[PDB]
Formats: structure tokens, sequence, C-alpha cells
């Protein structure tokens, strides 16, 4: 909202390294157990 | 409410949650009777 | 001759079929041994001594006119059509609303339509007494007339009189069963047919809960519309989370009958039939029977369509340019055969290959029956009173009134329900959900040089959105 | 830049139908009467059915529908009854209706015929016509009908179960003498009822200064009105009309100032 | 998988990425309305109390604004939401009391569809750009969609339980595009052959061949009637043509005030004989023919498909050329509606009168056939006795059916020009085929005279059983009647040899038909 | 299934013929006789008792 | 039901008496379902013995 | 409910007024009624009774929209003479011609109470 | 005449005969987001 708005003008490809894979994710640490709730 | 039989039209109150039979005739498909609120038409 | 004076006694003689093949008169011909014989049509023109095609005959058929089908063998003269003519009546008189069974008070059928007042021709085909057509019929002798009026029946549509649709022409009834079945999909959730109760019941909208009864459904006679419920099925929550059935938008029935029983695996279900009544309006689809389809394009009274000068108006008026291009002369025909059948009293026939009545003959009678023999009359305008230049052709016809009703084929969106995942128009319970900007659509308007309205119909008017993304990155924040 | 002064002529007067004729007048006036003794003249009908019990073949719409074309005896107090939205009763009084009554019960094996002989209503001036019976449904053993109605007032315009006439028949000029119309071989054609002309003939000789006149009339009645009140209360009706048009066209020629 | 997941059609690269499913939208069946100009469209009134439109409020409509928001979902011209500058977009069919809300300049108001509207209309498949017309919206009390009839060759349409869509633009830069770019008017000459697309059509064609005869007059009640429809008139009544017992005006008279501008073009009738501007009377044309519009004004001629209808160099195209087009649309809607309101004191029919000939014709054609019938028995005995000589590249059989098929189509031909050539003038089949609206001249002669020979693949009837056609013929007849020859009429009926033959040659040109559309359509789709 | 009460072209009345129909075809009348002996004299009115197919005498046959 | 061999479709001569010759659906089912004749009776079958 | 009830064809609403007059601005002494809840019964009644005056010039009218229940009525007259005049004075002729036309009938039928014959 | 010249000459543009089929569109100097609304949008898509 308080940030201003803008066009796309080129779009490039690319394979992305491990490097920032681990970088942005968001789960840090990594996720480790196959069940997915508990309680 | 009240149901009528399929067979012998033998008027018979069936209870909430209770198997579906007539009586005096032992049958298996019941209509609900008519309502008794009234409903007017048009001859138009 | 032996054999016909002793086979018009099958009644109280016990002589028929089976007595005929056993004595060698007949016999059955398959078709590989159909290239080993020579075949005669008839008898008293083909088995004469002369200077003759043929001497060595072998068979002879019993009358040409078997090798036709079942929907086929109802048109009368079709011997005078055009071939492609002959196929679209043969697949159209298939939909055709009539009754279509004597018990169906007793069956809940899905979507059963059924006729008021059926009649049956006044031009019937000899091959149609062994098909049950007097005794089910489908149509409705109405009154046609082949004019121009008043440029609402061109392009293939019909004018048709307001004040005979007043008395009975053409009404109907139409009939549709809805099904519901309590279940046990497990152990704790189970269903039940009950009145649900606002503050008990949670997952209710905002429907009046009143027509129910105690039980569930609603009693037969009521006056159930749009939106409204019909039965009342709660789901116990691991409280009470309630189900309930709706009807569709714009039906306005009244509840049939009601019933209750058990299905194959033993569950309490029920049955409910709504009824409602369609009255002909202008755009319902009519057809003849030598495949003239039509919609209807507008309605007068009987104040205002021509008259002759005894006070007939026509039921039903049609566009003369509908005979020329695709040459249906057995149209013309019957429509003068008709009218020497309702003066006379007789019922007329119109066997293909009997091919009795000369057009001429019939045309004569009309005179005889002071209708003029060119089956032309002199038409007085209605609205003015004053006769009529030309001499309009005019005759009892048999009309069918086809299924397609144009109740169900109209509706609209305006901003309706959308999907969840990808967020695209989804239909709701009015059925109306949204029609398709396909591919070739997409092209039309490229042509066209509009860019504003070929954003709008494929962004803005389908599922926008907005997000946020990096400037140094091209990825989303 | 005034009126005519037409002349009737009665030729036939039964309990069904009057013949006539009106010389000396406009075809437009002529027409224009043709289509009021369609539309606009008032009569009974029923407007209004309630059904108490219903077991018979036919659905409760198909019955409520063949009450409402039967027609009444709206001879004489047509003219004392209101129209139901324009009374300041409720939905319903004797000033603005008539209520009727059936009820029907089939016991012997026999099949039953329910006519129009069961209508019982409460008024002795407004009867269905039975002074043979329209027939309205047949019942099996065991099976019922009963039902009340109200008969309100109305015209031709609402529904075609108020209209008081069956065909009316109307022509002018039986020979083309105007040639109005044109027939391309006028041998072929039969000869009017209303001809003058001799046997061997097929059009009256061209006239170019001629106008139509002495139209001829044939109106029937389907039981309601005597057919010859049918008329007297068609031209009492449409000269209501131009009077009523008169006062509002002058009510606002008048605000201009 | 994932790669799966992304498949073409109906993937997420090819079912949802270009094309997909609007809103604003609706869909019914279409019928005729001649009351309406080109350029508008009837909608229901249940469509256009659903489809809304988002106008901003500002201090030139803020009365008019918060009256429609006092009436929501109700009455019909009301309003459903108010988008205040916020985005709160509050709901007003439950509103507890609405008179508290008072709108205010910025806010945003969602008005219901009403009249002068502008919408995009299409038909089901698209082909050219014409398919996709923007209309003007005028609302009518019944459930179906309403639009004038010249418009119908465009969208290639016909009023049999059709249907067709329409888009509602909701932005104002959209509305204005569509209005300064695709509206019905601006698209009537195409680039694709530069020559109009609409023209006259059949019902209105036919009465403007008759209403522009030599011999029409008029008296004054009915040219006062007529002017009443003239949307463009100035207030002036012409001088009759002939001034003595009764002024009487002529068709040309009154046509001449229809035509716009001071336009001038020549053209021809559709039966002007070709050995006229030979002799003398090149300028006076015993037959009325050689239209010739000088000054604005019909001078002579009669008006036919040649002179009215979508061809280059018309009435419609020159008029489009030099004076615009706001004022052809005004041509259009003009001739419609005085010449059907003449139509309906005119009449027009057609019957069984119209569809029957003298004795002498009867008598002719059964001789034609007869002598046809012998030269094709000539030729096959000749053949036989091998009295025949091929022709440079043709075998004995080919040259047999070559002379056969001569034969039979000489036979065919004369018997046609001698149906066509007795007909009357008060027929109403040579009505309908001079003036252009529908027919041709061959089925004329198929329903009087011959309905011909029929032909599967393109060639006679074969031999479907051994060495025979039915099981009624003799092996090896190679006549005329025994592989197809139809020698009756449509009046007169057929055998039942002949309705078979009949059926095989419709079956055929009944699947080619099938085939067609989606050939097309494919080849067209990858072209583009 | 049932008699018209009423003509749809004329508005003439036709529901209390049909008995009458049936019982002068009874003795030896033919249809263009009875339909004289009755009144029906155009061809609209004629139409409809000559072309009447009468469905309710056979749904009287389901005992209710 | 979509093949465009026009051989499996177009009527064949031997159908006489025994397929109805002018009742068939349109569409992209062209004479693929047809109908037989009134008089045309199917075998049921019976041993050489 | 899409189909409008019986009665608003000929019942007027509580806005509505029954007549309207509009001057013509293209040709001197031109005026244009608009009459509300009509049809051709009326229209036609009028228009054969205005040109049987020997002072007006035009007269003539229409239903826009069969659909719709309005017609309209456009008439002319000589510079001395008004449109308002011409039109009240057609009126007031008819009435005086139905009304004698009802005296010569219900003379007609009392003609033969018991017979002429 | 102008579409048939526009179209002729769009297709013998780049020199040789390129049919408009599948694999004749398949080959020019198009963007690689245009090759994966055709069919085979990954394989080409990964070789980008
Ligand atoms: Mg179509
Ligand atoms: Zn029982
Ligand atoms: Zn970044
Ligand atoms: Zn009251
Ligand atoms: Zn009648």
């Amino acid at each position: 909202s308080a940030c201003p708005l803008r066009t796309i003008k080129r779009v490039q490809f690319g394979v992305l390294s491990p490097d920032e894979l681990k970088r942005m994710s968001v789960t840090e640490g990594g996720i480790k157990y196959p069940e997915t709730t508990e309680g | 409410m009240i149901y009528i039989c399929g067979e012998c039209h033998t008027e018979n109150e069936i209870k909430s949650r209770d198997p579906i039979r007539c009586r005096e005739c032992g049958y298996r498909i019941m209509y609900k009777k008519r309502t008794k609120r009234l409903v007017v038409f048009d001859a138009r | 001759k032996r054999h016909i004076d002793q086979l018009k006694e099958r009644e109280y003689n016990n002589y028929s079929w089976q007595d005929l093949v056993a004595s060698g008169v007949v016999e059955y011909i398959d078709t590989l041994e159909e290239e080993t014989v020579m075949l005669a049509m008839t008898p008293d023109d083909l088995q004469e001594k002369e200077v003759a095609y043929c001497s060595t005959y072998t068979h002879c058929e019993i009358h040409p006119s078997m090798i036709l089908g079942v929907c086929a063998s109802i048109i009368p003269f079709p011997d005078h059509n055009q071939s492609p003519r002959n196929t679209y009546q043969s697949a159209m008189g298939k939909q055709a609303m009539g009754v279509y069974i004597t018990n169906f008070h007793v069956r809940m059928d899905t979507l059963a339509h059924v006729l008021y007042y059926p009649q049956k021709p006044l031009v019937t085909t000899r091959s149609m007494e062994y098909l049950r057509f007097r005794e089910l019929p489908a149509g409705i002798n109405s009154i046609v007339a082949i004019a121009s009026y008043t440029g609402y029946n061109q392009e293939d549509s019909v004018i048709m009189n307001r004040s005979a649709v007043d008395r009975g022409f053409f009404r109907s009834v139409f009939y549709r069963s809805y099904k519901e079945q309590e279940s046990k999909k497990g152990f704790d959730q189970e269903e039940v047919f009950e009145k649900p109760t606002r503050e008990t019941c949670q997952g209710m909208r905002h429907a009046i809960y009143d027509k129910l009864d105690d039980d569930g459904l609603i009693a037969p006679g009521v006056r159930v519309s749009g939106d409204d419920v019909i039965i009342g099925k709660t789901v116990t929550l691991p409280t009470k989370r309630d189900c309930s059935t709706f009807l569709r938008t714009s039906e306005t029935g009244i509840v049939d009958q009601v019933m209750v029983t058990l299905n194959q695996e033993g569950y309490k279900f029920c049955k409910i039939r709504v009824r409602s009544v369609r009255i002909p309006q202008i755009g319902d689809k009519f057809a003849s029977r030598h495949g003239q389809k039509g919609t209807c394009g507008i309605q007068y009274r009987q104040e205002d369509m021509p008259f002759t000068c005894e006070g007939i108006t026509p039921d039903i008026i049609i566009n003369p340019h509908a005979i020329p291009s695709r040459m249906t002369i057995g149209h013309l025909i019957e429509c003068l055969q008709g009218k020497v059948s309702a003066n006379k009293g007789e019922i007329g026939d119109a066997t293909p290959f009997n091919d009795a009545v000369n057009v001429q003959k019939i045309s004569n009678l009309l005179s005889d029956y002071g209708y003029h023999l060119r089956g032309n009359e002199v038409l007085y305008n209605g609205f003015t009173g004053r006769k009529i230049t030309s001499q309009i052709f005019i005759g009892p016809t048999y009309y069918q009134r086809l299924k397609h009703m144009v109740d169900d084929k109209i509706h609209s969106r305006a901003r309706g329900p959308i999907q969840i995942l990808n967020r695209q128009p989804m239909e709701g319970r009015s059925r109306d959900g949204g029609l398709r900007f396909g591919e070739m659509e997409r092209d039309c308007q490229i042509a066209h040089g509009a860019a504003q309205f070929l954003r709008e119909r494929l962004f803005e008017a389908s599922d926008p959105y907005q997000v946020h993304v990096c400037n140094l990155c091209g990825i989303m924040a | 830049p005034y009126a005519n002064q037409p002349t009737v002529r009665i030729t036939e007067l039964t309990d069904e139908n009057v013949k006539f004729i009106i010389e000396n007048t406009d075809l437009a006036v002529a027409n224009s009467i043709r289509r009021v003794f369609i539309a606009e003249v008032p009569i009974i009908a029923i407007d209004w059915v309630q059904i108490d019990a219903n077991s018979s073949v036919l659905h409760d719409e198909f019955i409520a529908h063949r009450l409402g074309l039967i027609p009444l005896t709206s001879d004489d107090i047509v003219d004392k009854l209101q129209y139901s939205r324009d009374c300041t009763c409720e939905e319903f009084c004797p000033e603005c209706s008539v209520e009727f009554t059936l009820d029907v019960r089939c016991n012997e094996d026999q099949t039953r015929h329910v006519t129009s002989r069961d209508l019982i209503s409460n008024s002795p001036r407004v009867i269905p016509v039975t002074s043979d019976d329209i027939l309205i449904v047949k019942l099996r053993k065991g099976q019922e009908l009963r039902l009340r109605a109200y008969a309100k007032k109305g015209f031709g315009k609402e529904h075609a179960k108020w209209n008081p006439t069956a065909g009316v028949a109307f022509e002018y000029d039986p020979d083309n003498a105007l040639r109005h119309t044109v027939y391309p071989k006028p041998e072929e054609w039969p000869k009017s009822e209303y001809s003058e002309l001799d046997e061997d003939e097929s059009q009256a000789p061209y006239d170019p200064n001629g106008k139509p006149e002495r139209f001829y009339y044939n109106v029937e009645s389907c039981g309601s009105l005597r057919p010859e009140t049918i008329v007297l209360s068609a031209l009492s009706g449409l000269k209501k009309k131009l009077s009523d048009l008169q006062t509002q066209l002058s009510h606002e020629i008048q605000s201009d100032v | 998988s994932l790669k799966q997941r992304l498949k073409g059609k109906e993937g997420r690269v090819r079912g949802n990425l270009m094309g997909k499913r609007v809103d604003f939208s609706a869909r019914t069946v279409i019928t005729p309305d001649p009351n309406l100009s080109i350029d508008q469209v009837g909608v229901p009134r249940s469509i256009a109390a659903n489809m809304t439109f988002a106008e901003i409020v500002t201090p030139f409509n803020i009365d008019r604004l918060q009256e429609l928001v006092r009436r929501g979902n109700s009455q019909y011209p009301g309003a459903k939401y108010i988008i205040r500058d916020n985005g709160d977009r509050i709901d007003l069919r439950f509103h507890p009391k609405p008179s508290d809300l008072h709108l205010q300049t910025g806010y945003k108001v969602e008005r219901h569809m009403c009249d002068g509207d502008i919408v995009i209309f299409n038909r089901q498949p698209t082909l050219h750009k014409m398919s996709m017309m923007g209309h003007r919206v005028r609302i009518l009390p019944w459930s179906t969609f309403r639009l004038n009839l010249s418009v119908t060759t465009p969208y290639n349409a016909d009023f049999d339980g059709d249907e067709m869509n329409l888009h509602l633009p909701q932005s104002l830069e959209t509305r204005a595009e569509i209005q300064e770019l695709a509206m019905v008017p601006r698209m009537i000459v195409t680039p694709q052959s530069n020559r109009p697309v609409m023209g006259i059509v059949q019902d209105t064609l036919t009465a403007v061949r008759k209403f522009t005869k030599r011999d029409v007059f008029l008296e004054r009640g009915e040219v006062m009637n007529l002017l009443m429809f003239l949307s463009t008139w100035d207030g002036k009544v012409p001088q009759p043509a002939i001034l003595k017992p009764r002024p009487l005006w002529t068709g040309k008279q009154i046509f001449s005030l229809i035509i716009p501008g001071h336009i001038n073009c020549i053209r021809t009738h559709s039966t002007h004989p070709d050995d006229e501007d030979s002799g003398p009377y090149k300028h006076i044309s015993p037959g009325d023919t050689k239209v010739v519009v000088e000054n604005g004004e019909l001078i002579m001629g009669i008006l036919c498909k040649k002179s009215l209808g979508t061809s280059a160099g018309s009435l419609v195209h020159i008029s489009y050329l030099e004076m615009g087009h706001d004022i052809t649309r005004l041509f259009y809607s003009n001739i419609q509606t005085v010449i059907n309101n003449w139509l309906l004191i005119e009449g027009h029919t057609i019957g069984i009168g119209d569809s029957i000939a003298d004795s002498k014709t009867y008598q002719d054609i059964q001789n034609t056939i007869k002598k046809a019938k012998q030269d094709v028995i000539e030729v096959i005995e000749k053949a036989h006795n091998n009295e025949l000589e091929p022709t440079p590249g043709n075998t004995l059989r080919q040259t047999f059916e070559n002379q056969v098929n001569r034969i039979l189509n000489d036979a065919r031909d004369k018997t046609g020009s001698s149906a066509q050539k007795s007909l009357s003038e008060y027929n109403n089949f040579k009505s309908m085929v001079v003036s252009g609206a529908k027919g041709s001249k061959i089925n004329i002669s198929q329903v009087i005279a011959v309905v011909g020979q029929q032909n599967v693949e393109g060639k006679r009837i074969p031999f479907g059983f051994k060495h025979r056609t039915l099981p009624h013929f003799i092996k090896d007849d190679y006549g005329p009647e025994s592989r197809g020859f139809v020698e009756n009429s449509y009046l007169a009926g057929l055998t039942p040899t002949e309705f078979f033959f009949h059926a095989m040659g419709g079956r055929e040109g009944l699947i080619d038909t099938a085939v067609k559309t989606a050939e097309t359509g494919y080849i067209q789709r990858r072209l583009i | 299934m049932i008699i018209p009460v009423r003509c749809f072209t004329c508005g003439k009345i036709v529901g209390n013929k049909w008995e009458a129909y049936l019982g002068l075809l009874q003795a030896e009348y033919t249809e263009g006789d009875a339909l004289d002996a009755l009144g029906l004299k155009r061809y609209c009115c004629r139409r409809m008792l000559l072309a009447h197919v009468d469905l309710i005498e056979k749904l009287l046959n389901y005992a209710p | 039901r979509d093949g465009k061999l026009a051989k499996p479709r177009q009527l064949h001569n031997t159908l006489w008496g025994m397929v109805c010759p002018a009742e068939t659906p349109e569409g992209h089912a062209v004479g693929l379902v047809k109908n037989l004749a009134l008089m045309a009776y199917i075998s049921v079958g019976s041993q050489p013995s | 409910m899409n189909a409008p009830p019986a009665f608003e064809s000929f019942l007027l609403f509580e806005g509505e007024k029954k007549i309207t007059i509009n001057k013509d601005t293209k040709v001197p002494n031109a005026c244009l009624f608009t009459i509300n809840k009509e049809d051709h019964t009326l229209g036609n009644i009028i228009k054969s009774q205005l040109l049987k005056d020997p002072q007006v010039l035009f007269a003539g009218y229409k239903v826009p929209h069969p659909l719709e229940h309005k017609i309209i009525i456009r008439v002319q007259t000589t510079p001395d003479y008004s449109p308002q005049e011409a039109f009240t004075n057609a009126i007031t002729d008819l009435i005086s011609e139905l009304s004698l036309l009802e005296e010569r009938f219900r003379v007609a039928i009392k003609d033969k109470q018991e017979g002429i014959e | 005449y102008r579409h048939l010249a526009l179209l002729c000459d769009t297709m013998t543009c780049r020199g040789h005969l390129m049919a408009i089929t599948r694999h004749g569109v398949n080959r020019q100097d198009t963007g690689p987001l245009m090759k994966c609304s055709f069919e085979e949008t990954v394989d080409v898509l990964m070789e980008a």
C-alpha cells in the first residue's frame, strides 16, 4: 500500500543455487518430521 | 407424523426413528399425507 | 382368394400368420439369398404377359411401403418431399411432447412432459394402426395460413393466435422428481430428516424453514417457489451441523406428492415430485411433420388476425419463403387433403406408394366444400377491414410441440460466486455461471483493434489480483 | 367537419345471435366497435379457487383452470358490482364478488360425472348456464373433490375467459366495386352471401370515387349476456371512454397557464 | 508429477492462461425486432437488474446517485453497493436504514444497467472481426434478446433457437474505446473485399422491389401515414406527380425522401435485356430498368439486390463513402420502417396457385422427356452392336457415359427453360426470385417441370446390386429411369424408386457439410 | 385428456357436446352428419370434436 | 465416431427393405447408427444336425 | 416472474398522466399528443375524424412499440386554427355520433317486440 | 490482394519453405515463453 507500482520489461531464466535456497527459505534448519500434526 | 400405506391406504402414525412398515398389510412404501395449510390459485 | 376370406376371420377361426407360412405362400428371404431372386413390386402390374421386362419372376412384394422405419412411417406423402427433409423429421418426431404412457400417474420419472389435449391426425398413413399412433398421439390439428402478415414470421418463425392459447391450445404440464437418502457414512457421522432449528444447527443460510413439517419434508399441495428448502437433513457434528436440499432457481412449482420407503441397502429415502404448468409463449419451438421447425415470433388476439368471409381466423401463420428453397410439397397437399376430410367427415389416406389422391382431385373437392379449389381463399385484413389483394392459401395441418422451451435456456451472471483455489468465476446455486471467452473470440477483438475491451474481458472481468515485487531482484516480496 | 347519421337495420334475432346492418358511417368506426364486442364488455367469471381435498386424476391446477372457463349468467347485476381493486372493502365482500361451492364424493361402483350442476352459489342471480351440463372431472369409487371459489368482474383484455362472444363475423363491399382486394382469376371465387350480382358475373364494375358503406355484422354469444345487450353495452362502453379522455385533455390545456 | 500438473490443453499453460471464464456476461435466445435501430439491442429486465456498472461520484451527479441509492435491489433502477474511498464495499440490499447513507465526492456507487449503455455482442463461432460488434442497450418487457434484421448477415444468425452472448465493459476507458472503434455503424464496409456486409434483406427487399414499380400511386392519407415514420424528414410535403381528380404520389417520389444528401449512382435491374443499349430507347427503357439516382432522388428504375444489397458500388456503399457512418444508419432504419408500414397495406403470400401451370406446359414437358429416353436407348443399342467410336483419351464405356450425360443434361435444361417460360406477373415465386430475396431460377423448374437426374460421388447411380440398382429392374439396364433420372415434379410427387435415389443424393449432400466445419475451423486456427 | 370447454379459435362452447356426439355415432350417423345435427358449421369448431382422443377413460382404471 | 472414411457411412443398395433409408442422426454419427424397417426379422439360430 | 401482469396494459400508475402536449418546432401550427395506456381502438377512431375537417393539413398516429402501451398523434392546421381546437372538436363529434346510433339501435330492437311480420 | 501478398510474403521470408505446421512454427528466433504454450513446455524451458 505504501509502496508504488511498476511494469515488467524482461524475464530472465536460470537455475537457482542451494546458497539462496537455504538463505531465503522460511523454515530454518529444515523440515524434519514426516508427520504434519500431533495434537 | 401421519403416513399412508402404498397398498391398503390405511393411515398410521409413524413415530420418529422407527421402522417403516404398514399394519394389517406389511408393506414398505409410505406416502406422506397432504398438508393442511391452504394455498389459493387463479383461474387465470 | 381362399386364403383371404378365411384370414379376415382370425377372431373366431384360429387361422393366422403361422398357418400362412406352413402352407407355402410366403417365405423369409435373407440378404445373401436375395441375390439369386427376381422380384416383382406389384402383382396386377408386373405379372401380365406382354412385350415384358422379364418372364421368370420368382417372388413378389407385399407392399413397397414396408421399407421405412418407425419414425419415418408417420409422414404423409413423403414421396413428394426432398430427401434431406425426411431425415430431419424422423430425428425430430422423437422429441415432440405428447402422452408417453397411460400409467404416468404412478411413475416418478424425472423430466416428464404431458400435453393437455392430444388429437389424432386428419391425414393418416395406413401403417399407423400397427404402432398405436391413434391411442397415444402427440400433436394437434391447427388451421395454418401461408402468408406474410406483419414481418414477425420471417426467417423460420410463426405468428400464433393469442385467444386460442387461452382456450387450451398446446398447453401442457411438466413434472420433475428429486431423490434424497439418509445415510450413516461413519460410526458417528449420521444423517436424519428433521426440521433444523436456528440456535442448535449452525451451517444454515437464510432460508424460511416454516414450510417443512416435523418430519423434515414438505406436505403435497403447497406452492414451492425458487430458493425454498424442501428436505431438512441434519448431520451430527463430532453438535448438529445441518444440510438440506434447495430448489433450482425459477421453478414456481407445486409439490405433487411425497413418497417414503426403503431403497436397496435398506436406508430410508424419499422422492418428491414437483408440478408446473407451461403455457406457450414467444420463445417456444414448433415443428410440422415435414421438417419445418421454427420458434414463435408474436401473438395476436382474435380481433387482429385476418379472417375469412365467415369468421375463421388461423391459429398459426407461416412464411411463404420456407417452401421454395427446400421443396416440401408434401406439406402443401396434406393441408389440401385435410380440408376435404373435415368437410366430408372421413379421415384421409396418405400411404406413400398408394399415392391414391391427385392434388387436383382433392383441390376440386375444396371448391365443392365452398372453399375455393385452389385451397385459396379471400382474407380480410384484421386492422382495417379491407380486403387483401392476393388470395391466401389456408387449411388444417398437424403440428407438434417440441421439447425445447425458452424458460430453460435463459441465464445471466453479474459478479457471482467465484472459486477458491484459482479465484475464477464459478457456478452458484442460481444455476448461472459465466460464458466462456474462447480463443476465436480473442482474435476478433485483436482484428478490431480494441485493446481496452480485450484487457477488461480477460483480466478485470476474470480473477484480478495484485502482488508486490522487489526492484533489484525480480522476486515477490 | 362534423359527424354522420348512421342508420341500423336488424335482420335476425335469436337467443344466441344478432344480424344487423350499419349504413352511412366510416370504416374506422365500424371496426372500432368490432373490437369492443370482444375485448371491453364486462362480465362475471371465476378468479379465485382454493382446494380442500382433491383425490381425483387431474392435478389441482387442472381443475382450477377448467372452472374459470365456465360461463356464468351476467345479465343484469354486472352494473351493480364494483371492481375488486376499486371497492373499499377487504379482499372480498358481497359487493364485489359471488361465492361458489363444490363438494362431491363417489361411493357407488359405477363412475360419476362431476358436471356444472354442482356449482352451488349464494346469489340466485349468477348461476352457471343451466335453466346440457359442462363436464369438469370424472371420479372413481373412493375419490372426492371439494373447493370454494369467488367470481369477480372484468373484461377480455385481462384474460380470454372474460369475453362474452363466440366468433364475430364482419364484412363489407361484397363485390369488388372498390377493388380493395385483387383477384388473379375472378371466376374461381364463390359469390358472397350478401351479393346482388347475376349468376354469370364475377365482380361489379370498378368505380373510382367510391367509399365503403353498409357494413354487415353477425354477433354470436356464449351464454352469459343476451346477444342484443352485448351490443348495447359496447356502444355505451366506448362512449364512456372518449367522454373520460376529454376530461383529462381539457384539464391539460387549462393548466397550460 | 509437477511437469504433469502443467500439461497442454487443460493443464496450466494452455487452459487457464489465455482462455478462461469471465463474469458480467449473459446468454439467451434472440428474436427479431424491426422497430430498433441497427445499433441497438433489446435486454430483458431480469438480466439488466443483475449486471452493474461502477460510477464515480462527482458534484455533477451527486443528487441523482443518492436518489438511486435510496432505492436498492427492490425498485429496478437502483443500486446494490457503495464503495467508499477506503475500499469499504458495503451492501445496501440489507443496510438497516438507508437514509443515513450520505454519498460524498470520491465515493463509487454500483449502479444498475440502464438504457443507453454500451455492450459487446458476439455469436457462437467467431470467424471475422464482424462477429463481435458494439451495440447499445434498450430495455424491453419479455425475456429474449431483440435485435434488428439487417445485422443478422454479419453475425450469420437466424431465429430458430439460436443464442448469443454479451459482455459489459466496466472501465470508462474500455467503454470509450468501443464507442469510437467497434460500434456497428463503423463496420459497414469490410477490408476483406472492400464492399458493404449489411444490406437490405429478404422481406424488405421483396417489398422494395414492388414499391418502386412504375405504377404505384398513393392517396393523401396513405402518404401522410408513411411520412409519419421518417426520422430525418424536414417537414414539407412534396408536390404530387398527378395534380387533378385526387393528388396522387408515386413510389419513387416517396423513396426520394429516404435517400440521404445528394448522391449519384447508376445500376441495372436483374431483368435488363442486354439488347436494350443497342437500339433506341436507351434512356427511355420500356421495361423501367437502368436505375438512375441523380442529385439524390430516384428518377427511374426498379430497386433490387443488385442496387441495394451487399455488393460493390451499391447505393449503401456510395452513401457510406460520401456521407459518412452516421447517416447510413438512418438510411437503413428509415428504409425498413417505411417499407414495412406500406407492406401491411400491400400484403404478400405464397400458395399452390403459384406452383401450378397451364395444360400446354404439361403436354410439352412429357414430349421432351419421351424424346430424351429415345435417344438414350439408341446410344445403348448402338454400343452393343459395336458402332460407337471412342474419342481421344476416352474408353468406350466412358464415351458412352459421355453420350449419356450429354443427353440427360440437355434434356433437363430444355425442360427447365420451358417451365421457366410459363409464369405470370402475379406469380409469387417469380416475385421472390426477381427481387433476389430468396430462391433461384432452378427451384421454379424443379417445382413445376422436372426434378432432374440424381448422382452419387459425382457420377450416375451405381450398380449396388449385382448388375442392378434395385431388385425390380432387369439386369444391365442402362436407361434413364433405371439409373436415377427423376422425371416428375415436386407437385406431382415421386414414385418409390425415385424417392430412394433422391434420398441417396440428399444423404451425400448432407455428409459433406458435417465434415466442412471442423476442417475449416482447425486450419484457420493454425494459420492465425 | 378431457374435452376442452371452448374452441381455441372462435370461443364457442364445445365442452357440452361430447356425450351427444357419441350418442349420434352410436345409432347410424356419419361423422359428417352428426356434426351438422349439433350446429357446428365452421371448420375450426368441427376439428375440436373430430380429432379428440379421450384419455380420461383410461386413467379411471387405476384404483385410487 | 469421427473417422472421415465415407464408405462405412454411405447408403448401400443391399439395405433395401431391411434398414430404413431416411432415418439417421446428423452431427458426427451420420450413418453409424441405423434403425431397421418394419417387417425386417432377425434370426435366432438352430442346430445343423 | 419475468412477465408483466395483465392489468398493466390499461391501468394507469400513480405518477403517470393520460395525455401530454408538446409543440413541434420544425413547422408552424403543429402539435404532438401522447396518450398513455391506449391502443389502436382509440387511435384510429380519432385520425379518421380529423381528416374530415377541411382545416387540417396533417393527421396520423403510431404505436411506437407493440409491447408497450402508448400512442402518438400529430396534427397540423391552417394558420387561423389551433391544433388543440381541432382535437377537441373531433371528440365532441364522435360522442354526438355514438349517442345517436344508440338511440336508433334501441328503437330497432323494440321495433320487433312481438314482430313486424 | 493485400491479404494474399502478406500471407505469401510472411510464408517465404526466412529464405526456405517453412510450412505453417507444428515443426514449422517450432523453428524461428522466438522467445521461450511462446514455445511453452505449445505442448513442449517443460523440456524447452529446462533447456532455457
Ligand atoms: Mg440457426
Ligand atoms: Zn398396508
Ligand atoms: Zn530483492
Ligand atoms: Zn368485497
Ligand atoms: Zn371455433
